[PDB]
RNA sequence: CUUUGUACACACC
RNA sequence: CCAAGGACGUUUUCAUUAAUCAAGAACGACAUAAACUAUGCCGACUAGGGAUCGGGUGGUGUUUUUUUAAUGACCCACUCGGCACCUUACGAGAAAUCAAAGUCUUUGGGUUCUGGGGGGAGUAUGGUCGCAAGGCUGAAACUUAAAGGAAUUG
RNA sequence: GCGGUAAUUCCAGCUCCAAUAGCGUAUAUUAAAGUUGUUGCAGUUAAAAAGCUCGUAGUUGAACUUUGGGCCCGGUUGGCCG
């Protein structure tokens, strides 16, 4: 009969059943447990403001050779190390 | 229906009786036969040799149809009847098909042997199994010279008889020339029988 | 079925399509009424009673040639036991099986099939109570197994 | 076990539909049994059916047409309110001009067609197309 | 089928095998179109007067053909007892 | 020039069958493309993607295109032809002729009240080809066919004004979703509805009615 | 009632604009519309027909401007 | 096949298959009566006897059970009722 | 040259 | 020697006593396995064919005893219940293949368990059982654009 | 995926494109997703049938009991009559 129950009072097992099976998906699980909260850099947030400790010149994966030319700046609201990347060309001349 | 001067004659039946056409297969037995009719002890099975009959005068009523005498084709790769549907072109229109059927003779219009009918006949539906599949391509009706135990499927009108035998085969199909030859008119006399023997239609050793 | 088994097999009686049979019994519904109380008085099962008439004299069922059937007139004439025939059965072949246990105890496919025993006991028990031919609190334990087979 | 008995029966006719054969034989012969045939008879989908009666339950034969595309039975039997008849025959059916979703009302067993016309809902039974 | 007001619509309308009363498909390449000739009253057949029983692509492909062929040829009665319908 | 090798094709040539309905009616096999643009004369033709083929050898790879071709005209008929050839030009021309080889009919219904021209689909159909699943079912008048745009094509080129699709499996695959919409759209005319109910007196072959002026 | 008053309503309404025809009076015309019958019915190209401007463009111009 | 007739059976099939998957179920068996050498008492026996069955007169066994149907003794005279 | 196995495909380096 | 079990036969008896099963319990080369049919259980229907195992029915069938009876062993025909095997595909599938892995977009017979890209990882921790080895339940941080299945050409 | 001295992909010019007083980026969420599956997923080989059996809760569970036949009354859709 196709797995799951089928009777007309066998709401409650579906119901536990969807949400036991619900926490096997990764944005469900993500956002119940509150990692974006807890373990994020960012808390959670969309931007954050930050102290620029030094300059890093980042090599690029394979195949490519490259320096990416990013920075290691500090959270001011977590102080948490945090690496960016710095994106145009020749702005590693602003953020000094 | 029919004006009742097609029954099983007596002597027509001597011929057949005389064929040993009524002694068919062993105790393997298609499901889609009951033709099958007191199952004899030894194994061997004997069928209604007046329904083979009907289904004869069926497959005369069948030919005797179609306007064209060209557009029907004796199929026999079996070796025991090529003499009996060369007989049957000769005496009919009836373009016959002796030995080895090509593969793509009724498709594949590039061929130098492209036929395409409006009628098929054969004798083993076993032997025969490319001719039969060629004609579910193409919209062909099928009549055939089936078994006990042969293959009836994609076989429209099955006339039952056993080709086991060197005599069955031969004389039943010149009961069909002759009922083709009666139904078409050149054959006037309905109770006198034809001035052909049926030894033409066998099969010889050399 | 078969819940204690893999067996698909069917095999059983075919009831006959008269419900007033057979046409050529000719003893009358009391003559065999006596009958069965006659030979239910010396300590037969009705299955036993059952088979008994239907090959002893012509008696197809004893439904359809009295009114009713059989401890239905065994109750009414006083002679119903305390516990019906299959699950006396059923505890009798219990305690065979634990007398073996307990004579070989190695016998472990005898400890799996004691297991599947009570569970059927168990189960005819539960219908037996839900239906009070048995009184409630009734429970099966096997001391009480030993002297129940009376 | 044989829980739905009106189940096994339209999957008979299923079967016997698709393979082409013109009759069909049903065990055990509920009386939902009965009024789904009568339904399906009335609109010519089956034709003339037979009541075998043994003893036990009763046996139907049942003759045949060509014109069955699906018989269908809905497990379990969900209430239907009057919105929910024509979501279902939204959701089930084929088009908008044929086929009938049967459902047992407490005025008996009918399609959503005269089950519209009384003005009545029930309990979805199937579909019969 | 129809639009409200006459002018018939529905180009093609199919043909029905006569076995078992479903509709042949353009395509369908296994059907088969049986024409039996009549006779009246002196043996022979006459050019143009035809029955005609259409056969589907599946009722031949297994091989029920002959069965449902002996059939509706014994009920228009050009034959007489080769099919039983008691099995 | 034409000179065809078929009854059905001299026929044509005569001009005996006027009209392409007896050739379905009849379930007769279309087999030279001649008949199909002298009979239908107003189709067009579309080709959706021309994709590289590689077989690997010993000695390099051997590159073939293989082109889909729908041929059809806006009322009613539709083709389908896939031929895979070592030249492209060669590959859009067989892919023509295979698609006029495969002409089908499509039965066109109404979604409600039937009252002018049919516009949508008689009834849900499905096709499957490979994993893919289409799913066609009758929508309302303006609706458009809302169907991803090779398929939209498809239904464009067949006749129909509105219609609703679902898709299953992996639809990426062309072929196979245009195969699984042929098929959806052959099937129309396969469904049985109470409208055709209705006995027929079983017309007689053309084939047959005009045999002396066939190929003997 | 539901159908007819509210279907009434939006016929009535279609045909008093002019996006539909008063012969196409039957409710499932009004699922056969287009939008040129609405791009027909604006000022612009009413002031274009009517003849006043020479084109669409002039008749922009000379809509906004009073 | 595809039409026959379920309705109707032929009386050889009928009787060829199983018991219960007949059109109606019904048994295969059928009682006798036998008439035991010396006193007459006609009695009344089941085919597939299933035990010992004596004449209530007297000690003179007619049947022995057996898996399936019971065989009878040697001198007995036996009618199908 | 057939069959067989592969996790090889810039292909047994 | 002791009890148990399936199928068969049955015109014997009960009367719906049932199907699947969290917890729990028994057995398991302490509780494991490539414990596999890598295919949960129950129920119904749908194409065949022959062989085989257990039982039963019938055939003036064959043979043996006491030529001859009953048996038994064969043969023939059947039927029920099994382990299976062979051919096709109306159907299913991605294919290899499948009479079930079919009756599933024309999507619902009943029910238990499990999975949601690949690693980290059956790892850490917390419980729980075990004398122990270990067994059961069992994450996250982080990392990656593929891992993987079936077939075709070399 | 482009760039290793002939870059249609970088830095600029020219040209063209899309939306337009608006347009891009980040984060979350919804549809797409039949990748949460009641409708509506999958478990032989791709992730997944608990080793097997008993068994409580939970879910589900054979058929059967008034049917048919008549006699009236009055509504709605129609229909010539308009």
């Amino acid at each position: 009969g196709k797995g799951k129950p089928r009777g007309l009072n066998s709401a409650r097992k579906l119901r536990v059943h969807r949400r036991n099976n619900r926490w096997a998906e990764n944005n469900y699980k993500k956002r119940l447990l509150g990692t974006a909260f807890k373990s994020s850099p960012f808390g959670g947030s969309s931007h954050a403001k930050g102290i620029v400790l030094e300059k890093l010149g980042i090599e690029s994966k394979q195949p490519n050779s490259a320096i990416r030319k990013c920075v290691r700046v500090q959270l001011i609201k977590n102080g948490k190390k945090v690496t960016a990347f710095v994106p145009n060309d020749g702005c590693l001349n602003f953020v000094d | 229906s029919l004006p009742a001067t097609f029954d099983l004659t007596p002597e027509d039946a001597q011929l057949l009786l005389a064929a040993n056409t009524h002694l068919g297969a062993r105790n393997v037995q298609v499901h889609q036969e009951p033709y099958v009719f007191n199952a004899r002890p030894d194994g061997v099975h004997v069928i209604n040799v007046g329904k083979t009959w009907e289904k004869l005068v069926l497959a005369a009523r069948i030919i005797a149809a179609i306007p064209n005498p060209e557009d029907v084709v004796a199929i026999s790769s079996r070796t025991f009847g090529q003499r009996a549907v060369l007989k049957f072109a000769a005496h009919t229109g009836a373009t016959p098909i002796a030995g080895r059927f090509t593969p793509g003779s009724f498709t594949n219009y590039i061929t130098r042997s492209f036929k395409e009918p409006r009628l098929v006949i054969v004798t083993d539906p076993r032997s025969d199994a490319q001719a039969i599949k060629e004609a579910s391509y193409v919209n062909i009706p099928v009549i055939a010279l089936t078994d006990l135990d042969s293959p009836s499927e994609f076989v429209d009108v099955a006339i039952p008889c056993n080709n086991r035998g060197k005599h069955s085969i031969g004389l039943i199909w010149y009961l069909l020339a002759r009922e083709v030859l009666r139904l078409r008119g050149a054959l006037v006399d309905r109770t006198q029988p034809w001035s052909i023997m049926p030894d033409l239609y066998f099969y010889r050793d050399p | 079925g078969r819940m204690h088994s893999a067996g698909k097999g069917i095999s059983s009686s075919a009831i006959p399509y008269s419900r007033n049979a057979p046409a050529w019994f000719k003893l009358s519904s009391e003559s065999v009424i006596e009958q069965i109380v006659k030979y239910a008085r010396k300590g037969l099962t009705p299955s036993q009673i059952g088979v008994l008439l239907r090959d002893a004299h012509g008696v197809t069922q004893a439904r359809v040639i009295t009114g009713n059937k059989i401890m239905r007139i065994l109750k009414s004439n006083g002679l119903a036991p305390e516990i019906p025939e299959d699950l006396y059965y059923l505890i009798k072949k219990a305690v065979s099986v634990r007398k073996h246990l307990e004579r070989n105890r190695k016998d472990k496919d005898a400890k799996f099939r004691l297991i599947l025993i009570e569970s059927r006991i168990h189960r005819l028990a539960r219908y037996y109570r839900t239906v009070a031919v048995l009184p409630p609190n009734w429970k099966y334990e096997s001391a009480t197994a030993s002297a129940l087979v009376n | 076990t044989r829980s739905s008995v009106l189940a096994d029966a339209l999957n008979a006719i299923n079967n016997a539909e698709k393979t082409g054969k013109r009759q069909v034989l049903i065990r055990p012969s509920s009386k939902v049994i009965i009024k789904f045939l009568q339904v399906m008879q009335k609109h010519g989908y089956i034709g003339e059916f037979e009541y075998i009666d043994d003893h036990r339950s009763g046996k139907i034969v049942v003759q045949l047409n060509g014109r069955l595309n699906k018989c269908g039975v809905i497990s379990p039997r969900f209430n239907v309110k009057i919105g929910d008849i024509e979501k279902w025959t939204a959701n089930l059916l084929p088009a908008r001009q044929f086929g009938y979703v049967i459902l047992t009302t407490s005025a008996g067993i009918m399609d959503h067609e005269e089950a519209r016309r009384k003005h009545v809902s029930g309990k979805i039974l199937g579909f019969v197309y | 089928m129809e639009n409200d007001k006459g002018q018939l619509v529905e180009l093609y309308v199919p043909r029905k095998c006569s076995a078992t009363n479903r509709i042949i498909k353009a395509d369908d390449h296994a059907s088969v179109q049986i024409n039996v000739a009549k006779v009246d009253e002196e043996g022979r057949a006459i050019p143009g007067e035809y029955v005609t029983y259409a056969l589907s692509g599946y009722v031949r492909s297994r091989g029920e053909s002959d069965d449902s062929l002996n059939r509706l040829a014994q009920n228009d009665g050009l034959l007489k007892n080769v099919w039983s319908y008691s099995r | 020039g034409w000179v065809p090798v078929t009854k059905l094709g001299r026929l044509v040539k005569a001009g005996k069958i006027t009209t392409i309905e007896e050739i379905f009616l009849h379930s007769l096999p279309v087999k030279e493309f001649q008949i199909i643009d002298t009979l239908l004369p107003g189709l067009q033709d579309e080709v959706m993607n021309i994709k590289p083929v590689q077989k690997q050898t010993r000695a390099g790879q051997r590159t073939r295109f293989k082109a889909v071709v729908v041929v059809g005209d806006s009322n009613g008929h539709v083709g389908l032809g896939i031929k895979t050839a070592k030249e492209v030009a060669g590959a859009i021309r067989a892919g023509i002729i295979i698609a006029k080889l495969s002409v089908i009919p499509i039965r066109r219904g109404y979604w409600g009240t039937n009252l002018g021209q049919p516009h949508s689909l008689a009834t849900k159909t499905t096709g499957k080809c490979g994993s893919v699943t289409v799913r066609l079912i009758p929508a309302p008048r303006g609706s458009g066919i809302v169907a991803s745009p090779a398929v939209k094509k498809l239904l464009q080129l067949a006749g129909v004004e509105d219609v609703y699709t679902q898709s299953n499996g992996k639809t990426r695959t062309l072929e196979n979703t245009l195969k699984a919409a042929f098929v959806a759209i052959g099937n129309t005319y396969g469904f049985l509805t109470p409208n055709l109910w209705a006995e027929q007196p079983l017309p007689v072959s053309p084939l047959d009615i005009y045999s002396d002026e066939a190929s003997a | 009632p539901k159908r007819l008053f509210e279907g009434n309503a939006l016929i009535r309404r279609l045909v008093r604009v002019g996006v539909l025809s008063e012969d196409k009076k039957k409710l499932d015309y009004v699922l056969a519309l287009k939008v040129e019958d609405f791009l027909e019915r604006r000022l612009q190209t009413q002031v274009y027909k009517l003849g006043l401007a020479k084109s669409v463009h002039h008749a922009r111009v000379l809509i906004t401007q009073r | 096949v595809l039409v026959q007739d379920l309705l109707h059976p032929t009386a050889a099939s009928e009787a060829r298959k199983h018991k219960l998957k007949t059109l109606v179920q019904g048994p295969r068996s059928y009682f006798l009566d036998v008439k035991c050498p010396g006193c007459l008492n006609i009695t009344t026996v089941f085919s597939h006897a299933q035990t010992a069955v004596t004449c209530e007169s007297c000690s003179t066994i007619l049947c022995t059970p057996t898996g399936g149907k019971a065989k009878l003794s040697e001198g007995t005279s036996f009618r199908r009722k």
